[PDB]
């Protein structure tokens, strides 16, 4: 039969085992993340690292027992856990013999919006293998469908039509959101040249003009929702003035 | 003195893949020599003086190296070329070869069909019980067969037996026969083979009770 | 066209001595070095020696040095091997080869030297298809080898015209020292009424054939 | 492996062998020490020092028949813990006969959080400084092991304030965190290369909590320094780290 | 779109220390490695060593270990290579470069680094247009640029004024260590008599600027 | 460490002509990886991991290889692709490169235009005497240029150099100097360039007379 | 990065004291001993002794010991070796270098104390081509650099501009107690006459700075 | 109180040969340490803990051994190998090195050119009268100068010194310098050195006459 890895969680040494301080050889790629949704009938499922890595074909494969496989998330602020993936047989030969070289994959790892994450893993008996990777936040196509990224705006849709209309002035329309009735509509070419402010406690499409000091042809017309879990960060809606027809 | 060391020793290719294989001399040699052999008959000179073709071999093949340490590449992978391919040098006395590389073919998965065989009457009046459990025509080769009598499991008699890849449709069978006295045959009634495979969601158990023809 | 054809197969009780010989033709036999190699079935190729039809000048595989001896006739255009005291192990198969520079550019067809202390022939059973539990689609049939010394059997259906469907497993060393080995074939299962199928068994090591008719068993 | 090891309560050193060298060659390390838990079933398990070392090859130990161990606190603290190991039979083979080396381990010397250990070995008999030496300083309450030790508990070792602080003004920095049930009070602080603000939070309630830092210097990318005033940990409480980020995060 | 920019050239006294720069812009500066290669005049590619800003992790060249030293600055995404005693076998060219996996993708514009304890501008000398450097209407003259140090040096004519062939040959090193250069450029051979040529001489290392008329030979 | 060896060093290419170079590991690396550097500027990446192509590079180039042996491919030669090509290792440390292929264009044979120049008087009153004889638009680069002085060959004392290639027509230009003390020149008359070149039916010679005018 | 920077070179009364420095940066200082080691010029390296910049314990080679006091300062990272009474004896280059486990891995770059009752900078003399030579064929010529106390003097030519082709030649102690060395270069002898060779002695210990032209001697 | 004996102290190794070298304790030791140092610089650490390559040296080095034994490998050896290495230990105190191995690059005999130096007219002003024979870029090391002064061989008036071996073309050269008074010097007329080497089937003498140019 051929091996497989039984992984459990591990205490594992401080996070200092992880700082390589010489530079490992750049073509070494045996170890690879990808993110992936872990439930796919689910709109907002969690989003795991899917940790695979490739064992060399030579001599030491055989005397191989365990991997061990820590992650740190650096974003506001750090996480550190670490796995020991046991392997459930010897290996009896250096390659699969119904694929290539010996690869394996672990699950887990719950990834948050924008984390820069560390990886390192090393063999039973010996960072040998390390890899990182950084999370995208709310405008990435999978992390949009997040409880925190929708709620702050991730799929309004707000179908903005901003228009150069009279002498310096510009009428801007957008629909609103029913997660807030408070939005500011801002002009800025090569400065911010205008803002307004419309308060919209109806689900509809409202109409505000915005008072521009400069040439308001061609400049992004900008949005801000003020929806209650993103306070004075919630997503922004952009677009372009144009001429009305 | 020279050794060749060959990797893989065994992998498989599906259609169109590019294959590599690796042959590596454990000290420096002038040339190495690839011979190709199918089941059953003499081995065939595949490459020759490291990237030379033999006549008649397919340009999808090629070699190149130096020094230690030499390869046979495939361009893109042909069902013809499953095979053991072996490396050769007489740079030095002895002449040598490699262990080889069985090139086999990648084919999508396939379940294993499941059937199980009581002994015969025949075999019955000598006194001893084979009973035989058949996986036909399933890939990829890797699978697990469980004896259970009476629904105990059983263990240390048996013996598994697979073929080589069907040339037609690249798939494996694979036999298992459990072996009983007679007087422990006649003992029990149910007799079970259950069969684990990536082709089956969950395995599949095939089963006769004992003289319920 | 240059051919290697060497001498037929030889079964031997361990202990004996056998010398097997190669006849070339199609070129200036005393041009070309001769080698032999051995093949176990399955495994892998050792070179065993090489030999200057010219010169008689041999050089051994130190791991078979003293066990063969390299001679030719050049008025024969032929090789010869001599391999002494065979045990189980020596059982393989054994080519001679043609190489001018370092590798090899014509093989003969083999020679098959097979150890054994005695032969025994087998016993054939039927595994008879599960006719009590037809239809589904397909059955399967086939014949259990068994307690046969030593290696091969050849197994054939309907005398050689039941190719389709067959598998025949390698054979297995039973802890007995004796080999085992099924032949099985699938077929639709509505023809387990119609067709005959008969397993022809052969064992040249004992001169004994079976065939065996293998048959649903009474269900009514 | 032939022989063992029966340990017991020897003095007989003195803590000058331990002191010969002030410097201890460098190279004496077939002695290792790792931390155990006495206890697997409890989180504030007693923590044990397992003392660890690998016998010589050579034709010497064929006079060996004890091990003598010191453990010394090094705080200005002296020695007086030692233990003698005795080996129950003579050594026949300078290595076991499947076995690297000859390998034996002694399980005791409590160990204290985040403390300076020399522990020196010598063999008896034979130089005469220390055959084997280490340092260990145990680990502390951040530990993966001792943080669940219940005076690392009660000074906030799991607390997750799940910190969020965001660069607001060129001169001010929005700081959130989650409260502890441990206490009312807390300092978050901001720091570059030197501290560049600091501010007091008072707050009773289990909540998330926002407060602002007014900074002096560059505060994109500096680390904030949250510091709780739990009970038994007065001013040595643990304290939390996150960083500075320009917020908005999106586009 | 990424780019990275190299400090200019510099002499350096033997034994004294200097510190080139590498400014990056374009991308995230913790995500990339930076690598420092040398390219001496035998125009073959030396690798120095690596780092990566995130961490400072590095590794050298071991020819080079002990020899350079590598830095990063994160706020101005700024890498560092520093010689601590220059001698002359580190007179060449000088480049970083980013890495993510194991090739580099792109390249700094090259530091050249002199290591001397002085410049020396070049004399300029006609090479003057004569019937002997005519051929098919064309008369060749130029500028014999001659003992400067180091290089380069640049020449254009009549100010960038001149449509015409050109001919640059390359500096030669001379055996004082001193080097020279010829520019040609090639003309109408009715415009002598007529039309001015000035080669416009410029030597950066040592500020020089000259500017050398260069006068048909009177003898045709 | 790991040595990576270019063949061949140089190569010329006629345009429309197929051209291979080969880049030898001394040990196994997992990539090879292809810098192209034209004359004053920095390298550029051209092919990495063996086989793609970096921005810009036109699909006529083409890299493969595996284990200690790998080449770069260009199906049809263009003037713009001579230049100096690099491979490159990071599969361990020391990263290292190799030692460069320089390929230059291949043409249709060209005779030089050879011409003379005097010393400047200029030169002549500082003490030395620089005599320039200039092969102009030829091809191939091999050339013999001999300096004679009053039918006196000359040895020792001249120095050549030698453009790159035409970026229109692709020849070489090339200039000799023959260097002498003011006293050696002013104590001759004739002072001759013989220029011998494939393109020439019999060697070419341009003097002239010190001491004309 | 860890670095190691070492004060510079030291000329000191015969019996006189001295202190050099060590200067560490890229790690903390207080977890590594730092070691001192001693270079003669038998080139034979002699550990001097260690220090734990944590409590300033120290052990020193007791082939040294009372010559030699080793102290840190936290404060600024750096280490300190003073030489109560410096001899003859004990002029060498001295490294700091740190340790880890048995090993240093990083070391300074070395100090080199010299012990001298005077200095004395060298008379530089022409080593002049001769004019017996082969038509073309290669002519040497270098500079005598005779009689400086103590080392090292520095040799370029052409202010650095001509490094083929040159040998320097290592320092030779004469039996008066005075160093005494050559710096030659060949170069092509038609050379001789149309280029100018100047060899740039410098003598830092005696504050003595000479460039000296080298001619091919005046026939007449 | 361990000492460290090393050997061999000085070897010359061909390109491409393996290169072995060993370190003796004077009593059994836990591990041994290795630095590389070329001359002029500070030593490296080469392989430490006995077998472990710091990071960047080439893997044709290695380590091994136990007790009192221990040597270090070049599998191959490369000009750039060429340095002196020095083994290390601090298993006792005092913290001890061995004396070091010097290993030096062989490369093809080479014949030096000879070059003989009259004393200049500034220096015998002075007193003194130096003489200077120079024998460039010589393999083996190994040579003989003779001063001979109108035919009297001279002894115990001259001093040698010698280069380290040219990093690029791996040869020596070499000064003798002959010193006399100004007294002795202008008594005699013919001023010769005397070489002999392995690369000159005869030996080489350069000559000049007191005062002439
Ligand atoms: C984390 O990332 C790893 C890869 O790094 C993923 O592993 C892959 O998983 C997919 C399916 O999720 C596999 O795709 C399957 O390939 C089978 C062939 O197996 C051979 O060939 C592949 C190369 O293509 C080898 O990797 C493999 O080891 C074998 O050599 C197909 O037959 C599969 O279809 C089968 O399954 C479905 C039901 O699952 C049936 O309905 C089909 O009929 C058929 O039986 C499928 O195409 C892929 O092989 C895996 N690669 C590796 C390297 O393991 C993990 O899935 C991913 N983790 C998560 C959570 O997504
Ligand atoms: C892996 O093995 C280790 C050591 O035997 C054990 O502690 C751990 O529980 C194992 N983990 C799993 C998931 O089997
Ligand atoms: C966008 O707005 C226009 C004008 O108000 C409307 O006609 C159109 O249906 C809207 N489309 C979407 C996708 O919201
Ligand atoms: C914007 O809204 C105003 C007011 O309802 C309407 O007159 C105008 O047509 C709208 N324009 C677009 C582009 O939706
Ligand atoms: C901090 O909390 C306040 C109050 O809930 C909120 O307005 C603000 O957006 C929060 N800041 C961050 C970075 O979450
Ligand atoms: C070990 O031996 C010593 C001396 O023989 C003795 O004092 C001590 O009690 C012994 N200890 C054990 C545990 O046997
Ligand atoms: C332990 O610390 C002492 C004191 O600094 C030191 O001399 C010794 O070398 C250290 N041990 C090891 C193995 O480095
Ligand atoms: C102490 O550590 C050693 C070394 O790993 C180990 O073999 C031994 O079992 C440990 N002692 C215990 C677990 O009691
Ligand atoms: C921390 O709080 C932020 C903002 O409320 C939230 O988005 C995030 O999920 C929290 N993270 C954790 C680990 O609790
Ligand atoms: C992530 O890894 C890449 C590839 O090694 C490296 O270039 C980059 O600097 C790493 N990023 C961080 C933030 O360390």
């Amino acid at each position: 039969p051929e091996p497989t890895i039984q992984c459990g969680s591990e205490p594992g040494p401080s996070p200092e085992w992880m700082v390589r301080h010489t530079l490992t050889p750049g073509d070494l790629r045996d170890l690879r993340v990808e993110t992936i949704k872990s439930n796919v009938d689910l709109e907002d499922s969690p989003i795991l690292m899917n940790i695979s890595w490739i064992l060399r074909a030579d001599a030491s494969i055989r005397l191989l027992k365990a991997t061990k496989i820590c992650v740190m998330g650096k974003s506001h602020f750090q996480s550190y856990s670490c796995i020991r993936c046991n392997y459930t047989q010897a290996f009896q030969t250096q390659t699969r013999p119904s694929g290539g070289k010996w690869t394996f994959s672990y699950v887990g790892f719950p990834v948050e919006l924008n984390t820069v994450y560390f990886i390192g893993a090393h063999n039973i008996p010996n960072p040998s293998m390390a890899v990182n990777f950084t999370s995208p936040g709310c405008l990435d196509h999978v992390m949009k469908y997040k409880k925190k990224c929708i709620e702050a705006g991730s799929l309004w849709k707000p179908n903005i039509t901003a228009c150069k209309r009279s002498a310096n002035t510009v009428e801007v329309n957008f629909t609103t959101s029913p997660l807030g009735d408070r939005y500011m509509a801002l002009i800025q070419s090569t400065a911010v040249i205008g803002t307004s402010y419309v308060s919209e406690k109806e689900l509809t499409r409202t109409s505000v003009v915005v008072h521009v000091t400069g040439e308001s042809e061609g400049a992004v017309v900008q949005l801000t929702p003020y929806f209650h879990t993103c306070g004075n960060d919630c997503i922004r809606q952009r677009g372009t003035v144009v001429q009305c027809p | 003195q020279i050794v060749l060391t060959q990797s893989p020793a065994i992998m498989s290719a599906s259609p169109g893949e590019k294959v590599t294989m690796t042959c590596s001399a454990s000290s420096s040699i002038y040339y190495i020599h690839w011979y190709q052999q199918k089941s059953g008959t003499s081995p065939k000179r595949w490459i020759y003086d490291t990237s030379k073709l033999a006549s008649g071999v397919p340009a999808r093949f090629s070699g190149s190296g130096s020094g230690t340490s030499y390869s046979l590449t495939i361009s893109s992978m042909e069902a013809e070329d499953a095979a053991t391919y072996y490396c050769q040098q007489w740079s030095s006395n002895p002449f040598t070869f490699g262990s080889g590389t069985k090139l086999e073919i990648k084919r999508t998965v396939a379940a294993p069909s499941v059937f199980i065989f009581p002994p015969s009457d025949e075999q019955l009046k000598s006194g001893t019980a084979s009973v035989v459990c058949l996986l036909n025509n399933f890939y990829p080769r890797e699978a697990k067969v469980q004896w259970k009598v009476d629904n105990a499991l059983q263990s240390g008699n048996s013996q598994e037996s697979v073929t080589e890849q069907d040339s037609k449709d690249s798939t494996y069978s694979l036999s298992s026969t459990l072996t009983l006295s007679k007087a422990d045959y006649e003992k029990h009634k149910v007799y079970a083979c259950e069969v684990t495979h990536q082709g089956l969601s969950s395995p599949v158990t095939k089963s006769f009770n004992r003289g319920e023809c | 066209e240059v051919q290697l054809q060497q001498s037929g197969p030889e079964l031997v009780k361990p202990g004996a001595s056998v010398k097997i010989s190669c006849k070339t033709s199609g070129y200036t036999f005393t041009e070309y070095t001769i080698h032999w190699v051995k093949q176990n079935h399955g495994k892998s190729l050792d070179w065993i020696g090489g030999i200057n039809p010219n010169n008689g000048g041999t050089t051994y595989n130190q791991e078979f040095k003293g066990k063969a001896t390299l001679t030719v006739d050049k008025s024969s255009s032929t090789a010869y091997m001599e391999f002494r005291s065979l045990t189980s192990e020596d059982s393989a198969v054994y080519y001679c080869a043609r190489s001018y520079y370092g590798y090899v550019d014509y093989w003969g067809q083999g020679t098959t030297l097979t150890a054994a202390a005695s032969t025994k022939g087998p016993s054939v059973f039927p595994l008879a298809p599960s006719s009590k539990s037809t239809s589904g689609g397909t059955a399967a049939l086939g014949c259990l080898v068994k307690d046969y010394f030593p290696e091969p059997v050849t197994v054939s259906w309907n005398s050689g015209a039941l190719t389709s469907g067959v598998h025949t497993f390698p054979a297995v060393l039973q802890s007995s020292g004796l080999y085992s080995l099924s032949s099985v074939v699938t077929v639709p299962s509505s023809s387990l009424g119609t067709q005959t199928y008969i397993c022809n068994v052969n064992h040249k090591p004992s001169n004994t054939k079976v065939d065996k008719k293998a048959e649903p068993k009474s269900c009514d």
